[PDB]
């Protein structure tokens, strides 16, 4: 957190009407820091394609963060360090 | 405004600088018999003639 | 002003531009002040066209002296940027000058053109 | 006495040069402009030169050797010792050589033919050389600050 | 001589004065030239088309 | 021939061009009320009339004749309003005209585009055109020179906003100019966007659709969403 | 090209000189 | 109606790379220069 | 050679030499003298010369005395940073940082340079606080000092953003500002880093106009280029890139506008947001957000340039009204009409003024009336603007439930306005078809 990756207090929020997850940096007054846009498929009522996101865990102690949705997909994402990353990159996926 | 002055002037300046050079080295040797280390310490011939004065 | 062999006659100017354009396709034409003066000093030239509306006119006023000496005709168009994109280079040439070769209908057109200029004189 | 005489001579040269051709000494400086006019013979004798002639004004043996045997042409003459080109560098020195050439030919024709209504201040008289000074010094600082070629930044490993 | 026309086939036939300084000539290659006399310049070239009854294009 | 013609936006008149060059070209005005001859505007030139367009009210029409003369020739007076010059282009090939809140006594069209043979295409403003006395040398709003050959389509988004101008002689000469800011676009058309050898363009009346067509004889279409 | 031009200039001057010399060596009068 | 301006990045870079950072003319002055460039006023 | 990968990881992550050869070179890297003396320069004379320069600096500027106590004492003359513990090292690092932020002002002065040379040849600041020193020298990036530092910098030690100076290390010439700004445009991290450095300084009240001018210039050109990249054509990527640029710049921008103490840096934030709205076609909520923030943040010393920014913001806006506290503060602005006339002499304040008067007629308070009349007689609005302003004014006088006396005095003043403003007012009355005489008798009776 703190736009330099050094500080702590990051949290992840998820809906189930979209498929985009959001990352806040809590430190000064709780600013936003980013959006993993469309981690899963975006949910739609008119569309056959299922979407929507079930749950998100930051697993303890490590910067991985596991997401699953409705659309039969379990992905895992990770922050790097030496480039600071606002949004993570994918480091496993199973669909 | 005529420039025959200009061309004459620069011919004169070039020849002048050259003769200043040769007479400056002339007086350099001409005092170096009395004091050669002066010419060694001072390379600027103008100041050199100045201190000879 | 000083541009005393002015050519404002419209069909005359159009013939001059078109002849320049043809000559530009025949590589027999030099584009620019400096090159014009080189061509006339080396004498190869046979006609020279300038532009009246340059802001300091003096950068082309040196040409008529030389061409009066070495005896080649010169004549002013009124529009520099017209001359430039007449050459076909997109930047306003201020001075173009086009020369002779042995056997060319373009050489003939040049001769009739300088006859027209001597008429304008 | 000879030295002081030469010093005041040079004073005269600069002043009289400002009197005759203010544009050119607003570009380059009275001494090198004087050298030019000298090899010219006259002001108009200069002003019938083209820009490339001014670019290599002087280097006559070198030029004609390289041409008459097809070697690489000399890049400049007295403009090398002229003041503005010393702040370029190398390939930049060549580019400044060309640009200073053409703008000098401009200034010389300007002062050599453009009349002035004689209630004419020297600054309004030499505005074109001033313009040339400004534009050109800007271009010189640009090409001086041209970047270098980005290379891939190697870390500790070959990675 | 005020001026002459560019080409050599431009024959002059008719003349009349619009105003003090403004002369009008009508001329062989289907043209009506309006010259200003004082400077002697060519204010405007009026122009006429082809005589589409008989041959001999130039009206 | 009755090859070239253009109809008034008011839809009452039609203008045909007389195939008779001879020092100056003329275009006849024909009522489409009764398909009758009612006027004949004559402009000077050296070859006749390159192109022309109806002013948006209809009252006059602008005639871009080769060697860059632009006549503006009224209808209600039915005599020439004014004469001026494209800024020194050797041979005008196409013009067109559009925009809104231009000067009403020139019909109330705003931007006027003129395309050379040499390829350079100028854009002028008509509230700038007035010195009734006309500016004989409008310094042009801009002098666009992205293209490099002879301009063949110059057309206007009929809501006076986009400008399309395109040369046919080389593959893919179609460039798109935003207005009134007069900046040519970058993101279109790209190296791989299939135009061809553009021969005729047309925007919709709503100016949502663009259609373009080429020497193979095929039409492409683009939605124009800002 | 540069070489060709120089030699062209020199020969042009020489033709000028020789033409002058030829003429001075050698319905006209009314 | 008004729109987003269009500027030559060479012009903006010229503004700043005119002079070194120290002894650059002060910030209000340079701000007036730059905003005058970006001004939407004919 | 996966072994060798691991080993070179460690060996460039080293922090202390262990063969004498690398020891001697590590000692001989220095700024003032040459290597071939700095080798056997022992650790007294270094402290001698550098402390002399230190005295010069301390007699110039006052607040160097705690650094005299803690970083230039005779025990510091032989403290060996290499052998303390980590938290010690970090506290030391904080002291190092604060010293750099204070000293970077007087950088073109030889005693300052000598002070930094002491820091390097003793604490190896260039090796263990690399990013900070590179940060505080980057503003002077044209000068011989910067090139010399560039020479002595350790390569793999250079922070990951600033790695792009390596070809200049291969060719010891200073980089130019265009090169810096291009790397600044491509990366977010370098720009974040520069901004965070200079923010640390101005949080510390140690800024100075050269550095602030530097930072403003580099931020401005970088943001220009960044919007040049972010343009898409495609609707979603344009939106998401607007979001992204806003994330990377917002917080810095926030504290930079709101830092009431530092005048130039407030002007700099004004500059950069002016460009941001001026070329970045942005959305009215965000625009109003910036407006409200600089509204909260400005000073009187920054007031006229912030007002220029206000003009630019509201002019690039799409809606026609302002959000409240903006009107409150512009009410608080004293010399409003004079100032905007001087601004509109080059800047076209129209939409700004329209939003002002619209908010004022929404205000229902009656301390805004002289303001309202002044802007109406200003001759700054358009004809339709003045007319619809009068329309909403009469509609406010209709919806109001004294207040009527004040609005009637205002109304008769504006109806009896003389010039083209009065003509447009009476035009509005003529199209609204309500009786000036009815309201005149109703208020005069």
């Amino acid at each position: 957190a703190g736009q330099d990756g050094r500080k702590d207090g990051v949290m992840a929020t998820a809906t189930s009407v979209s498929g985009d997850v959001t990352f806040w940096d809590l430190n000064k007054g709780g600013r936003i820091m980013g959006v993993l846009r469309s981690a899963h498929n975006p949910p739609s009522r008119h569309n056959i394609v299922r979407g929507g996101i079930s749950k998100i865990e930051f697993l303890a102690g490590q910067p991985v963060i596991v997401t699953s949705g409705l659309d039969n997909s379990l992905k895992t994402w990770i922050f790097d360090e030496s480039p600071f990353s606002p949004v993570p990159r994918i480091l496993h996926q199973r669909s | 405004k005529v420039d025959v002055m200009i061309v004459h002037a620069v011919a004169l300046l070039d020849e002048l600088d050259k003769e200043l050079n040769v007479m400056a080295m002339r007086v350099k040797e001409w005092y170096g018999w009395h004091f050669p280390e002066l010419g060694k310490i001072l390379p600027d011939n103008l100041s050199y003639a100045r201190v000879v004065l | 002003s000083a541009a005393w062999p002015k050519a404002e006659d419209p069909a005359l100017v159009q013939e001059l531009l078109d002849c320049v354009q043809q000559a530009s396709h025949y590589r027999q034409l030099k584009k620019g002040a400096n090159e014009t003066t080189k061509s006339v000093n080396r004498g190869t030239s046979e006609l020279v066209i300038l532009a009246a509306d340059t802001q300091p006119l003096s950068i082309v006023l040196h040409i008529p002296l030389i061409c009066e000496e070495k005896n080649v005709p010169y004549v002013y168009v009124p529009s520099k940027v017209a001359l430039g994109r007449a050459c076909g280079v997109s930047r306003a040439v201020i001075a173009v000058s086009l020369t002779s070769n042995e056997a060319s209908d373009l050489n003939s057109k040049i001769r009739a053109l300088r006859d027209k200029v001597e008429r304008l004189a | 006495e000879r030295s002081e005489y030469r010093r005041q001579l040079a004073e005269y040269l600069q002043n009289r040069m400002k009197a005759i051709s203010p544009n050119m000494t607003e570009l380059i400086g009275a001494l090198v402009g004087a050298r030019l006019i000298a090899h010219s013979g006259s002001l108009v004798n200069l002003a019938k030169n083209p820009g490339s002639t001014i670019q290599i004004l002087g280097a006559e043996k070198a030029l004609f050797r390289a041409l008459k045997t097809k070697h690489a042409t000399p890049k400049y003459g007295i403009i090398y010792h002229a003041s503005l080109v010393g702040q370029a560098s190398g390939p930049n020195k060549g580019k400044i050589a060309r640009q200073l050439a053409a703008k000098i030919a401009l200034s010389v024709r300007t002062d050599a033919f453009e009349d002035f209504p004689e209630n004419a201040d020297d600054e309004t008289r030499a505005a074109v050389g001033i313009q040339a000074r400004a534009k050109l010094e800007n271009n010189l600082r640009l090409l001086e600050g041209k970047p270098l070629n980005k290379g891939v930044a190697l870390g500790p490993n070959g990675i | 001589t005020l001026t002459r026309t560019p080409s050599k086939k431009t024959k002059f036939v008719s003349i009349a004065f619009q105003s003090h300084n403004i002369v009008i000539v009508g001329c062989s290659n289907s043209t009506i030239c309006a010259y200003d006399v004082r400077t002697g310049t060519m204010l405007r070239q009026m122009t006429l088309g082809t005589d589409l009854t008989g041959g001999s294009k130039n009206i | 021939t009755m090859e070239r013609f253009r109809v008034s936006p008011c839809g009452r008149y039609m203008a045909l061009v007389a195939s008779d060059k001879k020092g100056g070209g003329m275009l006849n005005i024909i009522n489409v009320g009764t398909m009758q001859w009612i006027a004949q505007a004559r402009i000077d030139g050296r070859h006749g009339v390159a192109d022309f367009a109806w002013w948006s009210d209809g009252n006059g029409l602008t005639i871009a004749g080769r060697d860059g003369q632009v006549t503006e020739w009224s209808m209600i007076t039915r005599r020439t309003v004014g004469i001026w010059r494209d800024e020194g282009s050797i041979g005008g090939t196409v013009m067109a005209l559009g925009g809104r809140n231009g000067p009403a006594e020139l019909g109330g069209d705003r931007w006027v585009a003129i395309g050379s043979n040499s390829g350079i295409l100028n854009v002028y403003d008509r509230n700038d055109l007035i010195e009734i006395r006309i500016k004989k040398y409008p310094t042009p709003t801009r002098v666009f020179e992205q293209l490099t050959t002879s301009i063949s389509v110059v057309a206007f988004s009929p809501d006076g906003q986009l400008l399309a101008f395109g040369s046919q002689h080389k593959k893919d000469a179609l460039r798109l100019v935003h207005l009134p800011s007069c900046t040519v676009y970058r993101n279109w058309p790209t190296e791989q966007t299939p135009l061809g050898r553009v021969t005729a363009i047309a925007f919709s009346s709503k100016s949502d659709v663009l259609a373009v067509g080429n020497d193979v004889g095929r039409v492409r279409l683009w939605e124009i969403r800002g | 090209l540069g070489y060709v031009r120089t030699m062209r200039n020199i020969a042009a001057k020489e033709l000028k000189e020789l033409e002058e010399r030829y003429v001075l060596a050698g319905p006209k009068k009314i | 109606d008004t729109h987003a301006v269009v500027v030559a990045p060479q012009r903006l870079a010229e503004i700043f790379n005119a002079a070194p950072a120290f002894a650059m003319p002060p910030i209000e002055d340079v701000f007036y220069q730059v905003a005058s460039l970006f001004s939407t006023k004919p | 050679s996966s072994l060798a990968q691991q080993l070179a990881q460690i060996a460039a992550n080293s922090r202390s030499s262990f063969n004498v050869k690398a020891l001697k070179a590590s000692h001989s890297k220095s700024l003032i003298w040459e290597p071939r003396v700095a080798v056997s320069q022992t650790f007294a004379e270094i402290y001698s010369q550098c402390y002399e320069g230190f005295k010069e600096l301390c007699h110039l500027d006052s607040r160097f005395v705690p650094f005299d106590a803690t970083l230039f004492s005779a025990q510091s003359q032989e403290v060996d940073r290499t052998q303390m513990t980590a938290e010690e090292n970090a506290a030391l690092d904080k002291r190092v940082d604060s010293f750099l932020h204070l000293v970077g002002s007087r950088l073109r002065l030889m005693p300052a340079i000598k002070a930094v040379e002491w820091l390097i040849r003793r604490f190896r600041i260039h090796e263990f606080n690399t990013g900070t020193l590179l940060a505080t020298f980057l503003p002077y990036h044209t000068i011989p000092a910067f090139v010399t530092l560039l020479s002595i910098l350790p390569v793999q030690r250079i922070p990951i953003e600033y790695r792009f100076l390596d070809p200049y290390i291969k060719s010891l010439t200073p980089p130019p500002r265009a090169a810096i700004v291009q790397q600044a445009t491509n990366r977010p991290d370098l720009l974040s880093a520069i901004s965070r450095y200079t923010l640390d300084s101005c949080r510390a009240k140690q800024e100075y106009p050269g550095l602030i001018s530097f930072w403003g210039g580099i931020m401005a050109e970088a943001v220009n280029g960044m919007i040049d990249k972010m343009r898409s054509g495609r609707r979603a990527i344009q939106l998401e890139n607007d979001h992204l640029l806003l994330q990377q710049i917002g917080p810095v921008l926030s504290e930079a506008m709101v830092m009431k103490d530092v005048p130039g840096i407030q002007i700099a934030s004004y500059m950069v947001v002016a460009i941001l709205a001026a070329k970045g076609s942005l959305n009215d909520n965000i625009l109003t957000a910036f407006m409200e923030q600089l509204v909260h943040g400005w000073t009187v010393d920054t007031l006229r340039p912030g007002l220029v920014c206000l003009t630019m913001l509201a002019q690039h806006r799409s809606a026609k009204q302002l959000s409240g506290r903006v009107a409150k503060a512009v009410i608080k602005v004293p010399d409003l009409v004079s100032s905007l006339r001087d601004i509109s002499k080059e800047h076209q304040v129209d939409k700004l003024a329209n939003g002002l008067v619209l908010a004022f007629v929404d205000r229902g308070d009656i301390r805004t009336l002289p303001v309202i009349n002044s802007l109406l007689l200003s001759e700054l609005l358009q004809e339709k603007q003045a007319k619809v302003a009068y329309k909403a004014l009469l509609l406010a006088a209709h919806k109001i439930d004294n207040i009527r006396k004040q609005v009637g005095s205002a109304l008769v003043r504006l109806s009896q306005a003389e010039g083209d403003v009065g003509d447009a007012i009476r035009t509005a009355i003529q199209e609204v078809d309500f009786n000036i005489e009815e309201l005149e008798l109703k208020l005069g009776a």
